[PDB]
């Protein structure tokens, strides 16, 4: 804590909207603030009803042009504790894969100008499966004396 | 309500007392024939390995208040086998030119703790000439206790028993042949029951689920991983003209629709059965908790099938006459 | 279309004969060992490689019984491949579920049978069952 | 000591003590007195979250809107689940 | 030809030594002496007090004190507590024949009984240490 | 009116669980039945 | 420390003058409307968010964006939590709680689960209580 | 001596009386619990709510029978028993027709199954023609007084019973024509039986079918197929 | 409370009050709640197999027209908590190393020497 994690990506991002114009918008959430059904939603035994979650809808926004999305470069922070739970449901998209799929078979492909990323304190809890597929960068307090 | 039964066979249906009427000659076959009708319905259920286990204990308990029973300080030598070996700085030096470092311990804890076992390293210091092929290595001939020890312990104490005598030879064999332990036990095991004790009588499945089981107990058959006893209760319901009803303890479907089977089956007198039981680790537990309570018709034998699984509740097998399956050794079994 | 294609290493080799000659017995195949060698990937390479439409079912989650006991009928008729990713992964009472299944369309495909009775449905030849999983204990499977 | 705790606004009592020894009779009894209303919870093998929460309301209203002296009596074989206490944890505090 | 065959069959017809029956006999007998040490017990303390009386290659050397002397102090620190959550199953093993959970830190065949486990960290202990001052 | 019991297996449980329980109601404990008690209870009980 | 609207935490024995303290201080403040809110093992995310729906209310700016702003009008609300440091962690040592603390201290909003509309804080601040984590039953906070 | 005996009858009796203020003040006033669909009709809601007020008195006035005193409230004791048993017998077959009915609901495609699509309008008509009747008199009691509403709704439980009955047929059949189709969820399916011509929102769907075939490529027309596109 | 695993016990009861009509349920089935009732008001033995998980519901009859119920566990071990110990009076039924060679001893002498038992039988 207290690194200049939170600092380092928002300068980068606020920077790359001039080397190359386009805006670098990014989303920020805290995986552990709501119930991981909520992080990736569920099907309800009863009518097969699906409730979307807070990844798998803000990863359909960006599918859909809305409001025009797909213009720019996108970024989905999980500014939140990590554990081997909420993050196995990611696997099929940190990897070659490409498709955070749900139990409903929706099967949500991952576009190019789309990236995901975590800004954890640590990983004690967190297995060789978590982060296998994903870019490790460390952000030892010493920089920010 | 198991032992109880074989003690009552005992008094009774005892195979060898049906001739003699007398009360107190017929006594003295009870006193003994208590043993070896345990041992048999037990034996049933103990694999190959442990049935030898279990018969020490009947037999240490047998010659109990007798010329032939065991120290309590010797069996508690067999048992606590010097455990402690590894922290032994005592030492045999004026015995280098035979036992080891870790050879030499072992004679000591022998003759630190049972009594009839202290002399033991003098009488080896002597006649050397004996023990010298015991000890001795590279030995083309089954290491043997030197004649001269056997006898001159037997007399160093009032114990001139061949029981006992017997007994003590695994104390000195686990010591230097935890190799011959095995060997050594089963014959002093013979030499109070006979060595046709041990031998392991062939069953019948006839007298068994039929004339020697109630309706109330089933007959749980664990068998070993890589076999299935599904076969042997089948070759003999069909070839004893009676009911069955099989069942895949397993799937979905069959939980609930397969009990009734069962019920019914108690209820007029109908074989069951009911496989891989263990792979229902969940479900078997109920069925105890049942079964337990419904008194069945004389007609009734259900049975059960899966493998030595500790699934099966402790209240499963308590209340039935299980029976262990493993396949024998040798390479001519195998290949037949 | 393009997808993805492994490496013929000497171990992806030796891992497809010993599925094709297997699945020439009529039977499902079963590569075990420790996470992050190719159990799953080459299953998947090897059905691409004989134009088949593999499929692979995430096990370790929410795994919905209701649907499996549907998908297989697809399988079997389509004749595709059903490949079970950490298939040891099942809760003991779904796992428990599944295996009654694959025992009952695997069993009947060795003989034959041109259609199995799962849940009578119609086998195709070229259907497949695949199972990975971490090795067993001490040799075991 | 019972009674000074009832006369006395968010009077509880926590009445700890050897079993069979008075604790539920003896607080019935000056709970009868400063004319207080001893209301139990019937519970059984078969009971839930979803049933305490629903009696939950039928005490909270007798007393916050019909104005009402009930002596909710809370034995320890009641919390036959966590979120109970959770509840009567509140209600201790700011009875709500 | 087989049923002409002779029932017991030796290790040799398994391409094994000879010797092969010497070790399975050893353990078949010690495990049903461990059984009987067991019905005897079930059918009939202080033992902390007395263990307790025990206690470029450069890179990784330093590790192997530096990991290795960790558990020292552990086992000292943790033992002496002998007058929560994990100091009372530590206890379990020690009363049941086995080496307490925490303690393994380094590879060691599954069945070892306690008495020789110590053993081993004490002389493997002194093993470190030749290696300091050389 | 919390009515527990000392013996209870989760005693010193049901207390961290719940800080308004040991920090609002007011704690008597009724303890064992005193020496003194039992005795009166007894000759009160075989009056007759 | 109230005046930046700090999630300032008052640690100390039982019965010291924490709550004490605070709401006497709060009095030096005109437009400071307090609430108390009793945590325990159990209080999760969820519990702090009915307190909100009871307190507060959820505006959409003229912008198009949705505040969570006090009820009463021109009033910063106080969420005191009593026993802040006794949250339980789930099976990763996570007080659920207190990471949605801090996604609306830090952002300065939480995503409402029914519509994910990321809802703003207006003037709704903290300021918790509690006794030392050496204490039974409790359990350290996250240095996040 | 017999001072007592009355007394205490007296009381016994009173709370028997009692007891029936609460059921016959309960039942004889309370509505049902209805709430808006989607500006199509009204279901009922609070249903084990209104079982367990239901099993509740039904099982005190079985009981109150063996009482010393019941011979008097006899008449209206057996009464409550018939009435709040019809009740629970009528909830029982609309809570069957109020699932049944919603479903088929969000169904009735329509141009593809006549047969059953035609069946379905009948039931809906007398449906959302009985539950005004329901809607404006929530009496409990008085619903339970239309025109044998039993021997109605239990019509319409069959009826729209026989209509699921008919679509998982076709469903299946659908399937049998066509074998990917058991890799897509009956949802998704009849969405996809729907969009016949849409071939716009089916596109979505493709790759749970195909393996790599991911997207048709249509003509300049738009209305014929020319090629299939790859994911990649 | 009969700690009775071995099972003598249970068998006694059933043998003991055949008469009155003894109904063995247990906490297990439905059929328990509906059976208590029965036996209760219409007076007639009980016997509630398992009381390892016995209901908070039956307190009131644990401390009170004309029955008995007779709580039982298998489990000889089974540890029991303040509440339960209290209002219920313990009967243990565990067969000892002693107890049962005594049931022995007796069952032998009743079978080879009925003779001597008829003599003890009779006269006393
Ligand atoms: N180059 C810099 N020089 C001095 N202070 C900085 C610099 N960059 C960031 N900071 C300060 O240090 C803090 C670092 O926090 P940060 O690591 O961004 O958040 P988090 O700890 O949540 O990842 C920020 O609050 C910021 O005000
Ligand atoms: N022969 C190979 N050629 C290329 N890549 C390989 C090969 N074998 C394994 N890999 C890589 O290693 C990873 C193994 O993961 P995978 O096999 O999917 O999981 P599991 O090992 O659990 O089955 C794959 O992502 C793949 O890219
Ligand atoms: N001083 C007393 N004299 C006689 N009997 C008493 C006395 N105190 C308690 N009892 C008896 O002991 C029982 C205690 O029950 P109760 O107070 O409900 O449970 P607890 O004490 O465990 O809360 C009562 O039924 C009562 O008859
Ligand atoms: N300076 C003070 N002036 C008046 N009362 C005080 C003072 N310090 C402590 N107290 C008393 O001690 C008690 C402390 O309780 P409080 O601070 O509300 O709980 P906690 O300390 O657990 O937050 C108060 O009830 C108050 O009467």
């Amino acid at each position: 804590s207290g690194g200049g994690k939170t600092t380092s990506w928002e300068v980068y991002l606020e920077a790359i909207e001039q080397v190359d114009n386009i805006k670098s918008e990014a989303h920020v959430m805290d995986p552990k603030a709501i119930t991981k059904d909520q992080l990736f939603g569920s099907l309800d035994l009863t009518t097969r009803e699906w409730t979307d979650g807070l990844f798998t809808a803000t990863l359909r926004r960006i599918i859909d042009n809305v409001r025009g999305e797909s213009t720019k470069r996108h970024w989905i922070i999980f500014d939140g504790d990590v554990d081997p739970e909420w993050v196995e449901n990611l696997n099929s998209l940190l990897d070659d894969n490409k498709l955070l799929t749900l139990p409903n078979g929706e099967r949500l492909a991952l576009p190019n100008n789309v990236r995901v990323m975590f800004e954890v304190q640590d990983l004690k809890y967190a297995t060789l499966a978590t982060i296998s597929r994903c870019g490790m960068v460390w952000f030892s307090e010493e920089i920010l004396t | 309500r198991a032992f109880l039964d074989i003690f009552y066979n005992l008094l009774n249906n005892n195979p060898n007392l049906v001739d003699k009427k007398d009360p107190n000659e017929r006594l003295v076959y009870l006193s003994k024939d208590i043993f070896s009708m345990t041992f048999n319905r037990v034996t049933r259920t103990l694999l190959n390995d442990d049935k030898l286990t279990f018969a020490l204990q009947l037999t240490i308990i047998s010659v109990k208040g007798t010329s032939n029973e065991i120290e309590e300080s010797e069996w508690d030598f067999l048992l606590k086998g010097g455990d402690n070996l590894t922290s032994i700085k005592e030492t045999i030096p004026q015995l280098d030119s035979l036992l080891s470092t870790t050879q030499q311990k072992w004679l000591i804890c022998l003759r630190q703790q049972v009594p009839s076992f202290s002399k033991l390293v003098d009488h080896i210091q002597q006649n050397s000439s004996d023990w010298k092929q015991f000890f001795g290595k590279d030995q083309v001939g089954e290491p043997i206790i030197p004649e001269s020890w056997i006898v001159a312990q037997a007399q160093l104490s009032n114990q001139q028993s061949t029981i006992v005598s017997n007994f003590r030879k695994i104390l000195l064999m686990k010591a230097f042949h935890s190799d011959r332990v095995l060997q050594y036990s089963h014959s002093f095991v013979c030499s109070v029951f006979g060595e046709d004790f041990l031998n392991t009588q062939e069953l019948d499945m006839a007298n068994i689920v039929e004339k020697e089981v109630k309706s109330s107990s089933p007959l749980l058959l664990c068998s070993v991983p890589g076999y299935d006893a599904s076969s042997k209760v089948d070759d003999l319901a069909l070839q004893l003209h009676k009911q069955y009803k099989s069942f895949a303890i397993g799937s979905p479907e069959g939980f609930e629709l397969a009990e009734k089977s069962i019920y019914a089956a108690a209820k007029s007198g109908t074989w069951v059965l009911l496989k891989n039981i263990h792979l229902a680790p969940q479900w078997l537990v109920q069925l105890e908790k049942k079964l337990h309570s419904l008194s069945p018709h004389p007609s009734f034998r259900l049975f059960m099938t899966s493998e030595i699984h500790p699934a099966l509740p402790a209240n499963l097998l308590r209340m039935s006459n299980v029976f262990s399956y493993e396949n024998p050794p040798g390479v001519k079994a195998n290949l037949l | 279309g393009i997808g993805e294609r492994l490496v013929q290493t000497p171990l992806t080799d030796r891992c497809y004969l010993t599925l094709t000659q297997a699945l020439e017995s009529r039977m499902g195949g079963n590569p075990f060992g420790p996470a992050g060698t190719g159990k799953t990937e080459t299953v998947k390479a090897l059905g691409s490689q004989l134009g088949r439409f593999v499929l692979v079912f995430c096990c370790d989650e929410g795994f919905d019984l209701q649907a499996m006991s549907r998908i297989f009928v697809g399988l079997c008729q389509c004749g595709a491949w059903g490949c079970f990713d950490e298939f040891n992964r099942l809760e003991e009472r779904i796992l428990s579920a599944v295996s009654q299944q694959i025992q009952t369309i695997q069993v009947a495909l060795k003989e034959n049978s041109k259609e199995v009775e799962l849940l009578n449905i119609s086998l195709h030849q070229d259907m497949g069952i695949f199972v990975t999983m971490n090795p067993g204990y001490a040799g075991r499977s | 000591r019972i009674d000074r705790v009832f006369r006395q606004p968010q009077g509880h009592a926590l009445l700890i003590g050897v079993s069979g020894g008075g604790k539920s009779v003896l607080s019935r009894f000056v709970a009868w007195m400063n004319g207080l209303s001893i209301y139990t919870i019937k519970v059984n093998n078969n009971y839930k979250s979803s049933d305490f929460d629903d009696d939950l309301r039928m005490l909270l209203k007798r007393a916050g809107c019909k104005e009402e002296k009930i002596c909710f009596i809370f034995d320890e074989s009641n919390v036959l689940e966590s979120s109970f206490l959770e509840r009567m944890n509140t209600l201790l505090a700011g009875g709500e | 030809w087989i049923e002409a065959l002779p029932e017991i069959s030796t290790p040799i017809w398994l391409g094994l030594p000879e010797n092969a029956e010497s070790l399975l006999l050893s353990n078949k007998a010690r495990k049903m002496i461990n059984d009987l040490q067991k019905m005897q017990s079930s059918e009939e303390s202080s033992s902390s007090e007395d263990k307790g009386k025990a206690k470029p290659l450069f890179r990784c050397f330093e590790r192997e004190i530096s990991t290795g002397g960790k558990l020292v102090k552990k086992i000292t620190n943790d033992l002496a507590n002998l007058l929560t959550n994990y100091l009372r199953s530590l206890t379990t093993s020690i009363s049941k024949g086995i080496v307490p959970k925490e303690w393994k830190w380094y590879s060691v065949p599954e069945t070892i009984s306690l008495s020789v486990w110590i053993s081993d960290f004490s002389k493997r202990m002194q093993q470190l240490s030749e290696i300091s001052e050389s | 009116v919390f009515t527990m019991n000392p013996a209870s297996p989760d005693f010193h449980n049901r207390s961290a669980t719940s800080p308004a329980l040991f920090n609002r109601c007011v704690l008597d404990w009724f303890g064992e039945w005193s020496p003194e008690a039992l005795f009166q209870v007894g000759s009160e009980f075989t009056r007759n | 420390w109230l005046s930046e609207h700090r999630p300032l935490i008052l640690c100390g024995p039982p019965g010291s003058g924490k709550t004490m303290t605070l709401t006497s201080t709060l009095r030096a403040f005109p437009d400071f409307e307090v609430v108390s809110l009793n945590f325990s093992s159990a209080t999760t995310p969820e519990l702090l968010l009915k307190t909100f729906d009871h307190h507060c209310e959820y505006k959409r700016t003229p912008s198009g964006e949705t505040v969570l702003r006090p009820t009463q009008l021109g009033k910063w609300l106080v969420v005191f939590c009593d026993e802040i440091n006794l949250p339980s962690t789930d099976k990763y040592g996570t007080q659920r709680v207190i990471t949605f603390i801090r996604q609306m201290v830090e952002k300065g909003g939480f995503w409402r689960t029914s519509d994910h509309t990321w809802i703003k804080l207006d003037k709704i601040q903290f300021v918790g209580a509690c006794n030392p984590p050496t204490d039974a039953g409790r359990v350290q906070l996250t240095h996040r | 001596n017999i001072y007592r005996e009355v007394i205490t009858a007296a009381q016994g009796e009173i709370a028997l009386e009692e007891f029936l203020k609460g059921v016959r003040e309960f039942w004889t006033t309370l509505e049902l619990d209805l709430v808006n669909y989607q500006r199509k009709c009204k279901l009922v809601r609070g249903w084990d709510d209104l079982f367990n007020k239901l099993a509740e008195h039904l099982n005190s006035i079985s009981a109150m029978k063996m009482s010393p005193y019941y011979k008097v409230f006899e008449e209206e004791a057996n009464h409550w028993d018939d009435r709040l048993n019809k009740v629970r017998s009528l909830l029982d077959v609309w809570i069957d027709v109020q699932r049944r009915w919603v479903y088929l609901e969000g169904i009735f495609i329509n141009q593809l199954l006549p047969a059953e699509s035609t069946r379905f309008k009948s039931i809906n008509s007398e449906f959302i023609a009985i539950l005004k009747k329901v809607s404006g008199a929530p009496l409990i009691l008085e619903v339970l007084a239309i025109e044998r509403i039993q021997q109605t709704m239990e019509r319409l439980s069959d009826l729209l019973g026989k209509v699921q009955k008919a679509l998982g047929e076709y469903l299946e059949r659908q399937r049998s024509a066509f074998a990917r189709f058991y890799f897509v969820g009956d949802e998704d399916l009849l969405e996809i039986i729907g969009n016949s011509k849409d071939i716009i929102k089916i596109q979505k769907h493709f790759r749970k079918m195909f393996a790599g075939l991911a997207n048709l490529t249509l003509d300049d027309e738009k209305t014929t197929i020319i090629g299939m596109s790859s994911a990649e | 409370l009969v700690i009775d695993p071995s099972g003598q016990a249970m068998e006694f009861l059933m043998n003991q009050y055949a008469d009155k009509k003894i109904t063995k349920t247990s906490f297990l089935d439905s059929s328990f709640m509906k059976n208590l009732e029965s036996a209760l008001r219409f007076g007639c033995p009980l016997l509630v197999q398992d009381v390892e998980n016995i209901d908070p519901v039956l307190n009131p009859v644990l401390n009170k027209p004309s029955f008995m119920i007779f709580l039982f566990t298998r489990d000889p071990t089974a540890h029991f908590t303040p509440d339960l110990c209290s209002r219920v009076t313990f009967v243990n039924f565990t067969v000892t190393p002693s107890s049962l060679q005594s049931q022995c001893l007796h069952e032998a002498l009743k079978t080879e020497r009925p003779d001597t038992h008829k003599k003890r039988s009779d006269l006393l």
